[PDB]
């Protein structure tokens, strides 16, 4: 096509990892930029799915609020270092994993320390766990699920084993949203909006499809608007 | 409040358009470069009157939407039987009360 | 801004129009380019802000910053306390918890 | 007992700015500054 | 189909006349209605292209500030009717159309008078453009056009003859839109977006119409993120 069509969202990307994505689409006519980028923005946030933390269970630890010996970290500090821990399984067949790790003695605990499982991935490799000193011993069993949005420990109480405490659940993959509509000459008129929207990931998903989702559940909406009543 | 209020930027060159069709002009395009505003003390109607006059109600407002027209500018319009030279805040209460209750006038 | 320079972007048609309201407002020296009204504009403690349910702009430039605040006690009474029926005192015949 | 903010709550400056939070709004919509990064509570001016 | 997909928007209409026309549609995610309303909103206003007055000739008035004798209206005053016109063609092929009319003497001037154009209709015949005394000759030529948004005089400036005015362009069938997100109560969860979105239209389309072009144009430009570069 040559004229009105050929003149189209020239759709640009630019991706480092899975966690940062910038994309450019211009032209657009007059204030589209913002008629597009704000309701993605929306939905990147609010919509998409991801994985978190749902359950913990240190073997000789009851409650929530213990503290393990030859372990700096009280039993609260490390629950919480778990909620940065970021996963990524491949397929639906993965809705619930268990990572395991024990480690003894005088070793720093970090996230690669899991054993391996098949579909998953971690992401967060050397994230800290755990100081352990001498004596030390930490066994546990941290569940991780697929979810979304925000859902607090209280709202889902996992029960894997009696003694486990559940953990707040932290699912948008996605980080934060950012988009820009800086003006853009073509030839003949100046007004026109180039929209380019950037967006951060935790590492689950990645930013590409991150906005496909996106654009997806707002294209699924508008569907919404075929039977009349 | 802030809705309904107006406002007033610099008075540099003369402000007579009330007299000269030479005012009205000169004036215009004074305000179109840099030195008279939208909102001049300039009695009958500063340069921000002579640039948009609206006719319906909502004109008005779309002006405004679009990034036109300010809520808080000088701005004349046509109401049911009056050229009224009132802001657009102004104008928009106007209506909030008239739909609050129906009996519009 | 000076990141927002390199990483490839400039000013919104809402900076822009934020601008234009700031300088009718007297916040900004008419007359010099957005990339210096918005130093002026930030430096007099605000910045732009878009509303984040329409992506439009916020009218007028809007402080923000660090701020310290804390979490205060819930001292008992702040349990809600609603009572049904319930004792009573022995010489006087009043409600008692 | 864990305790997360809740709009019961009462938080205050060391200035005296004293209130009580009314609505956790979710990051989706509340103010968001050019770059992506909103902000986590919004103080009511007239309070000044 | 029964449980997630059921629960599905109900999509329910009341539409009186082809001016108004309300559009319910719940129940909606969290904040939801606003991520939809929102976008629809601006394009029911800029985008539903539409015809308005965009020049005007009168034959011997040179200035827009000017006053006809035999006319009560002053030549503003008209120019101001004139943007109260609607108008209305029936394809691409008509970009701009201009409607020509000439009335003398003690008649009343309404827009019925302008003499018909083949693929065009006017839908305003009785507005009042104005009152003709004695030896009252006016003869003009008012320029149509098909276009989007608001566009003030000044940025379009025609130029059909040397002392025709310019007028500004009012482009929508569309006079207003308006949404509300109230909250509604569907079981389990209060938390409950209910988007109901309130349009008016001129007459030359319909709500239903508008809307439906509308999230069509959304979807059109959801589209346009498909070739990476």
């Amino acid at each position: 096509m040559l004229d009105s069509k050929l003149k189209a969202p020239v759709f640009t990307v630019r991706t480092q990892g899975r966690e940062y994505g910038e994309f450019v689409l211009e032209p657009l006519e007059r204030g589209f930029g913002v008629t597009l980028g704000n309701p993605l923005r929306r939905i990147l946030l609010s919509s998409i799915p991801g994985t978190a933390v749902t359950s913990v269970y240190i073997e000789d630890v009851l409650h929530e609020f213990s503290t393990i010996p030859g372990v700096k970290e009280d039993v609260v500090e490390i629950i919480l270092n778990l909620k940065e821990l970021v996963v990524r399984f491949l397929n639906p067949s993965l809705q619930t994993v268990t990572l395991l790790l024990k480690a003894e003695g005088p070793k720093e605990v970090k996230a690669r320390d899991f054993l391996p499982v098949a579909d998953v991935e971690i992401m967060n490799p050397d994230l800290h766990i755990a100081t352990l000193e001498e004596g030390g011993r930490l066994n546990m069993e941290v569940r991780v699920d697929r979810g979304v949005g925000y859902v607090p420990a209280e709202k889902h109480g996992i029960k894997d084993r009696i003694n486990a405490i559940p953990v707040d659940a932290v699912f948008s993959p996605v980080r934060r949203v950012a988009f820009q509509v800086e003006d853009t000459r073509l030839g003949q008129r100046t007004d026109l909006d180039k929209l380019t929207l950037r967006i951060w990931t935790d590492g689950s998903v990645t930013p590409l499809e991150a906005l496909n989702q996106a654009v997806e559940i707002l294209r699924e909406h508008l569907t919404y608007f075929s039977n009349p009543q | 409040y802030y809705i309904t209020q107006v406002r007033k930027e610099k008075k540099g060159a003369g402000l007579e358009f009330a007299t000269p069709e030479e005012a009205l002009a000169a004036h215009e395009r004074g305000e179109v470069a840099l030195n008279a505003p939208i909102k001049v003390a300039g009695r009958e109607t500063s340069v921000g009157r002579l640039k948009y006059v609206f006719a319906n109600p909502d004109e008005a407002l779309l002006a405004v939407a679009h990034g036109i027209v300010d809520l808080q500018d000088v701005v004349t319009v046509r109401y049911m039987g009056k050229r009224l030279e009132t802001s657009p805040g102004r104008i928009l209460f106007a209506r909030i009360v008239a739909e609050a209750v129906e009996d519009e006038k | 801004f000076g990141k927002r320079k390199g990483e490839g972007f400039g000013v919104d048609k809402r900076e822009v129009e934020v601008l234009r309201r700031a300088e009718k407002l007297g916040l900004v020296t008419p007359g010099k380019t957005p990339e210096e009204q918005l130093k002026e504009l930030f430096l007099q403690g605000k910045v732009v802000l878009y509303d984040g349910r329409t992506g439009e702009p916020i009218e007028g430039p809007i402080v923000v910053g660090q701020m310290f605040i804390m979490k205060l006690y819930h001292m008992v009474e702040d349990k809600m306390h609603a009572r049904s029926t319930g004792p009573y005192s022995l010489i006087t015949q009043q409600p008692l918890g | 007992q864990k305790r997360k903010l809740q709009v019961g709550d009462k938080l205050a400056n060391r200035h005296g700015n004293k209130g009580v939070v009314a609505k956790i709004l979710p990051v989706e919509d509340m103010p968001h500054l050019p770059d992506g990064t909103p902000v986590d509570v919004i103080l009511n001016p007239l309070g000044v």
